[PDB]
RNA sequence: CGAUGUCGGCUCAUCACAUCCUGGGGCUGAAGUAGGUCCCAAGGGUAUGGCUGUUCGCCAUUUAAAGUGGUACGCGAGCUG
RNA sequence: AGCCAGGAUGUUGGCUUAGAAGCAGCCAUCAUUUAAAGAAAGCGUAAUAGCUCACUGGUCGAGUCGGCCUGCGCGGAAGA
């Protein structure tokens, strides 16, 4: 059993899903097309969370999670790659209405009970990263 | 409201205030208004207790000595070189 | 630690809930983690049930001013409350399938009408469907 | 490492060190460290002290040294018989009587400047007390 | 075993002991922390 | 203290006797008999055991507590009774027992024969595990710490004699 | 100061332990072998040579080891010079 | 104090790095479900896992904790 985060419409190469899921006794080609199969719908360029359940015959099941907080808050803001040092360097910006949109996305994985409650938790995803809330 | 109790000083000088610290007691005087000073002896452990609250230095204080209440205000502490005990109080009628 | 005027607080939010909600379900939760507690908790607010850990000393206090005097033989060991405050019914049945499908704990008592129910007779609450079923 | 820019003479007698000690009070900052015994302290245990100190605080808040090293120490080397005249002056002490406050320090909480204090306390060679600010 | 004048906790599983009147320091989590007054 | 206020049930089938400091508890398991403190006053009454302080005897509580706690494992003794199992780990480490002598193979150029005392008995459900079994806590506990002490538990592989709840902490040899 | 012969060697020693070896043990950045460090321990043991008046030191080659000190820097009514 | 139980979610926080997923470092240190759970006090992994603590519910049933002024002791303590 364990997490990993492979691409969209990419899961293939060595040194990122190779050896890290080959070596506990998981098939590297039925796993790596049938999870593309069902990331079709999903974007181009965009980080898709996967969990991996595997039993005593090497067989294996897989449920998809929704993209990751510090994923979604780089495409909204538009930036590559977060601040060196959060709360001391500013790298973008992002209004009330795109923090809304990361947690209708997020609300399949998310604890919250309400919509103030799920925004709130992507607040701090944003202020541990540099990006200001604008 | 602080209540000190104190007894009025049946001797003065070194030789006797010394000997009053030595029993756990101290010397301390009430001066101030029309009155002639009043020289008496205090319970160290009681009065010590008491001036750990900032209260005590900004507040009137009363005074019961041979049963008899005086208003005052702690005017003048003279405390200890080194040990957190103290050594005589200046209080003034108010 | 837990102050008095932080135990009084729990004590009043309790006594609150207790007065407005009909069905209160009473249970044990030692040995469940909390990924199926969090899971617990979603289908608690989604059917208007109140979900609650509080000492069972606490309980006895928010308990003693009536109609749920009945469960105080139910406040020995660990005590979960599932106050339903909209429509009867909702945890009586939500508990049920939650105590059978994770096999840990056994469920105390259940309460409704100012009667205890002992943990034998809890198929009362569990058989009852909607509000909305009379039409 | 402290010492008087200048002095009116260059050698002073011995003298004693008899007495309790003036300046008792928390005069400049929030906490201090007042001697219990009565020594000398020289101009590198003052430095050693509050080198131990600073380090501790990591810098922050404000330190004073409430004692002068004005004291001329003279010395005689080895294979140098008596008299001759008076030995040159080597190192500068501060003469302590019991209720000095050696240090003082704000800007930190209690907890750290009660550190700070144990820390350079190590450093001294006489015994010390943690004393905090009072009202009157 | 450090045998020093002075023997202090070095951890939250260090326990200061009195046997036949030697303060030692016996710890459950590091062998290096045991030490005899001396 | 805390202990010694704490009363001993002695239960149905165990006999108390007591002769002043002497004490002899008898059951099913066995006999032990203890020889209490003088600062230690023990009373009967029921079928309970108490102990306190006597007066003048400064360590009073202290004793009296000990006693208690003695007592009482005295009293689990001759009934239900105690158990010590050891395991043996590491290549070539064998254990067999021929009546009252326990002869285990570890590692030497001899094999070590360790005879036991009165009341002890061992068994070996395989050839790795040791099992004692007797009355005396103190004594089931001694044999137990004889045996360990033929080969300890190595930091290297855990290699040796260990108790069967015994946690042995290993560790990698030196870097280069 | 109406005299208490000075360095080193030779011979002969005796004590301390702040232990060089041998013995017992704790920690190790102790796999084993072999070390490091500290604790306990004074029972016995603890090189010959080259150079130099040397003690010491450097060097050669040994040994389980080639300990550190006190004894008028032990020892000239014992020797040497 | 002991013992039973939990110690979660976003999330593998961001940056960096072959990897850094509480746990090499550097910076920030909020928010959610909450009985309570540090964007983590230590051990562990190549990185994960795994173990435990801070904290909290249960059990138990009456005391418990550590500063102050002080008396008398203890270690610190080896020599011919
Ligand atoms: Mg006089
Ligand atoms: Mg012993
Ligand atoms: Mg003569
Ligand atoms: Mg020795
Ligand atoms: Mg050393
Ligand atoms: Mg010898
Ligand atoms: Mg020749
Ligand atoms: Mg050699
Ligand atoms: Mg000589
Ligand atoms: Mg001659
Ligand atoms: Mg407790
Ligand atoms: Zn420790």
């Amino acid at each position: 059993y364990v997490k990993l985060q492979v691409a969209a419409g990419m899961a293939n190469p060595s040194p990122p899903v190779g050896p890290a899921l080959g070596q506990q006794g998981v098939n590297i080609m039925e796993f790596c097309k049938a999870f593309n199969a069902k990331t079709d719908s999903i974007e181009k360029g965009l980080p898709i969370p996967v969990v991996i359940t595997v039993y005593a015959d090497r067989s294996f099941t897989f449920v998809t999670k929704t993209p990751p907080a510090a994923v979604l808050l780089k495409k909204a803001a538009g930036i590559k790659s977060g601040s060196g040092k959060p709360n001391k360097d500013k790298v973008g910006k992002i209004s009330r209405a795109q923090l809304q949109e990361i947690a209708q996305t997020k609300a399949a994985d998310m604890t919250g009970a309400d919509i103030e409650a799920m925004t709130r938790s992507i607040e701090g995803t944003a202020r541990s990263m540099g990006l200001v809330v604008e | 409201m602080f209540t000190i109790n104190a007894e009025v000083r049946k001797e003065q000088g070194k030789g006797a205030s010394r000997r009053l610290r030595a029993a756990n007691k101290f010397p301390a005087i009430i001066y101030g208004g029309k009155e002639a000073p009043l020289a008496i002896e205090l319970d160290h452990d009681k009065v010590m207790n008491m001036q750990a609250k900032a209260e005590f230095y900004s507040e009137v204080l009363t005074i019961v000595v041979d049963g008899k209440e005086i208003k005052v205000k702690a005017q003048d502490v003279q405390r200890h070189p080194y040990k957190p005990k103290l050594q005589h109080i200046d209080f003034v009628r108010a | 630690a837990l102050n008095l005027q932080d135990k009084q607080a729990i004590v009043a939010e309790v006594s609150e809930v207790a007065k407005g909600a009909l069905s209160a379900v009473v249970a044990d939760s030692r040995g469940v983690t909390v990924d199926k507690m969090t899971e617990l908790r979603k289908a608690g607010r989604e059917a208007g049930v109140y979900m609650r850990v509080v000492r069972n000393t606490l309980l006895r206090r928010a308990v003693e001013g009536t109609p749920f005097e009945c469960l105080k033989d139910a406040f020995v060991g660990p005590t979960l409350i599932a106050y339903v405050t909209e429509h009867p019914g909702a945890a009586a049945r939500l508990f049920k399938e939650f105590a059978k499908a994770n096999a840990k704990f056994e469920v105390k008592a259940a309460a409704f009408e100012g009667e205890l129910i002992p943990a034998s007779q809890i198929d009362r609450l569990a058989t009852l469907p909607t509000y909305e079923e009379a039409i | 490492m402290l010492q008087p820019k200048r002095t009116k003479f260059r050698k002073m007698h011995k003298g004693r060190n008899r007495g309790l000690a003036q300046g008792t009070d928390v005069s400049f900052g929030s906490f201090g460290l007042k001697a219990v015994g009565r020594g000398r302290l020289t101009a590198r245990q003052i430095e050693a002290a509050r080198r131990a100190m600073t380090r501790a605080v990591k810098r922050q808040g404000k330190i004073w040294i409430r004692v002068f090293p004005d004291k001329p120490i003279t010395e005689k080397p080895l294979a140098v018989r008596m008299g001759k005249g008076k030995g040159n002056v080597e190192y500068w002490v501060a003469l302590i009587q019991p209720g000095k406050v050696l240090y003082e320090m704000d800007g930190v909480p209690e907890e750290l400047a009660r550190e700070a204090f144990k820390l350079a306390a190590a450093k001294l060679p006489i015994k010390t007390t943690f004393v905090t600010k009072t009202v009157m | 075993m450090k045998v020093r004048a002075s023997v202090k906790k070095l951890c939250r599983n260090c326990k200061i002991v009195k046997r036949d009147g030697v303060i030692r320091v016996i710890c459950s989590a590091e062998p290096k922390h045991k030490q005899r007054q001396g | 203290s805390r202990v010694a206020k704490a009363p001993v049930v002695v239960p149905a089938g165990v006999d108390v006797k007591i002769n002043g400091q002497v004490i002899t508890i008898k059951g099913k398991n066995g006999e032990l008999t203890r020889t209490l403190n003088d600062a230690v006053e023990v009373k009967h009454a029921d079928n309970t055991l108490t102990f306190g302080p006597r007066d003048g005897y400064a360590d009073g509580w202290a004793q009296a507590g000990t006693a208690r706690a003695l007592l009482n494992s005295m009293v689990i003794g001759v009934t239900e009774g105690f158990t010590k199992k050891l395991q043996l780990v590491g290549v070539g480490y064998r254990a067999a027992v021929k009546g009252n002598v326990i002869n285990l193979s570890l590692g030497f150029s001899h094999p070590v024969d360790h005879q036991l005392p009165a009341g002890i008995t061992a068994e070996c459900p395989t050839q790795t595990e040791i099992v004692l079994k007797g009355a005396d806590k103190q004594v089931i506990g001694q044999v137990a710490a004889d045996l360990r002490a033929y080969r300890r538990p190595e930091p290297y592989k855990g290699k040796g004699v260990r108790y069967a709840d015994e946690v042995v902490r290993t560790k990698e040899a030196k870097k280069k």
